[PDB]
């Protein structure tokens, strides 16, 4: 029963601002005997495993940028980001090893950005799925900010609301953009009725949607 | 290197039992406390337990969530560390890490490994369908074409995708899988010069590891 906490859950900093974050220790983390705070400090980049960055409270793992500061003692902790960087996207999670160890809730760091225009792609069923007797349409949105985006289908001039999966990637640890994938899948049968697919993505960046299409008969 | 690989992830059925593994090697491993946390998709790390060193001789602690139904061990002969885990439930989905813990003043995880996924389901293995996805009639002036694979149908997690075997790592998106009535489906672009492709080869390779599932996917025009 040692609770780890931290704030905020998530916040968003522009490149060369300074972030700084919190936790908490539901008990103290000084050892009376050692006199050390306990506390670590992990960075998670997307897809990674975490790395530490920072340990008793205040000492930098070594390879570790100036840019990252731990201060803090007894229940109270704060990692500072100076001059952040795009490649400073990740969760921070503190840890605490006073007694066993407990990592608190984490700390979600987005980088904000200049607006971007998606690039938008479509895809037709390949000749292998359909043979299957399924057809997948894709659609691909990429190196958008915001991530903030609407994608509507259109079969022959009009919307198609059924049969659609969409997922977004996490954002891009360079450019600090984001991409999208909508499919949308029928049967070969469904497909085969109808001659022109629409994906239709809707960004604040622009005031019409930008339109990628394709007709079945010029398949 | 010191390197730390885990091994033992796969698909496994409520109140079930499945052990973990991790591979250690290019360090002192008696010399170590070794960890192992987990982290549920989209979710928060979390300290599992450790296993001391031969100095503290090897006496293990764990957390109040999974004492009584996880062990840790080790093995000292090949410096290989050990989760075994039961009456698996839900909540255990996860990826689990093994880390290189504490040496006796040090206070810190300085290395983990890349993690195993565990899956605890009713759900039966299913392979992916692989496809490709070509561009249909575009006047391909950009000077970048863009690519796909749509992987399709599958479970339990993870997929890996590359594009030529790693050679092509700028440009590609994979996006995060989508599960949709007990099936997983994901996605992946790459963006090459239109310089080169068609006239340069472009292949998707996938791994299925639930299923020894290897697929390397040409994308032809
Ligand atoms: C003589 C062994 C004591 O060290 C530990 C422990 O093994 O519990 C491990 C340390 O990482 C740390 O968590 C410590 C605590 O007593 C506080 O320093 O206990």
């Amino acid at each position: 029963d040692i609770v780890m906490s931290q704030s905020p859950s998530s916040l968003a900093v522009s490149a060369g601002e300074k972030v700084t974050m919190s936790c908490k220790s539901s008990q103290s983390l000084l050892n009376s005997r050692t006199r050390k705070n306990y506390l670590a400090w992990y960075q998670q980049k997307p897809g990674q495993s975490p790395k530490l960055l920072i340990y008793w409270a205040s000492t930098r793992e070594s390879g570790v940028p100036d840019r990252f500061t731990g201060s803090g003692s007894g229940t109270d902790f704060t990692l500072t980001i100076t001059s952040v960087q795009a490649e400073d996207l990740a969760v921070y999670y503190c840890k605490q090893s006073y007694n066993l160890r407990t990592f608190g809730g984490g700390t979600k760091l987005e980088i904000k950005r200049a607006d971007a225009a998606p690039t938008v792609s479509i895809f037709p069923p390949s000749s292998e799925q359909l043979t299957s007797g399924g057809a997948s349409v894709v659609c691909f949105l990429n190196n958008f900010y915001p991530k903030d985006i609407n994608v509507k289908w259109k079969i022959d001039g009009s919307e198609r609301q059924n049969g659609v999966l969409n997922s977004w990637t996490d954002q891009d640890s360079k450019d600090s953009t984001y991409s999208m994938s909508s499919t949308l899948t029928l049967t070969k049968d469904e497909y085969e009725r109808h001659n022109s697919y629409t994906c239709e993505a809707t960004h604040k960046t622009s005031t019409s949607p930008i339109v990628k299409s394709f007709n079945r008969n010029e398949c | 290197e010191v390197k730390l690989v885990e091994s033992g992830g796969g698909l496994v059925q409520s109140g079930g039992s499945l052990r973990l593994s991790c591979a250690t090697s290019g360090f002192t491993f008696t010399d170590y406390y070794m960890s192992w946390v987990r982290q549920p998709p989209g979710k928060a790390l979390e300290w599992l337990g450790f296993i001391r060193n031969k100095a503290n001789g090897y006496t293990t602690e764990y957390s109040p969530s999974v004492k009584g139904r996880f062990t840790i061990s080790r093995d000292n002969s090949q410096s290989i560390l050990y989760l075994q885990m039961n009456t698996l439930r839900a909540e255990d989905s996860a990826t689990y890490y093994c880390a290189r813990d504490h040496d006796g003043y040090y206070e810190r995880f300085s290395y983990w490994g890349q993690g195993t996924l565990v899956t605890v389901s009713a759900a039966k293995t299913t392979p992916p369908s692989v496809y490709p996805l070509a561009p249909g009639s575009a006047a391909q002036t950009n000077s970048m074409v863009t690519l796909g694979c749509l992987v399709k149908g599958y479970f339990p997690e993870p997929v890996t995708v590359t594009w030529n075997s790693g050679s092509l790592s700028s440009g590609v998106h994979t996006f995060p899988a989508v599960l949709q009535s007990d099936l997983y489906t994901l996605s992946s672009s790459v963006t090459v010069p239109s310089s080169t492709w068609p006239s340069e080869t472009v292949t998707c390779n996938v791994a299925h590891p639930a299923s020894s599932t290897k697929v390397d996917k040409k994308i032809v025009p």
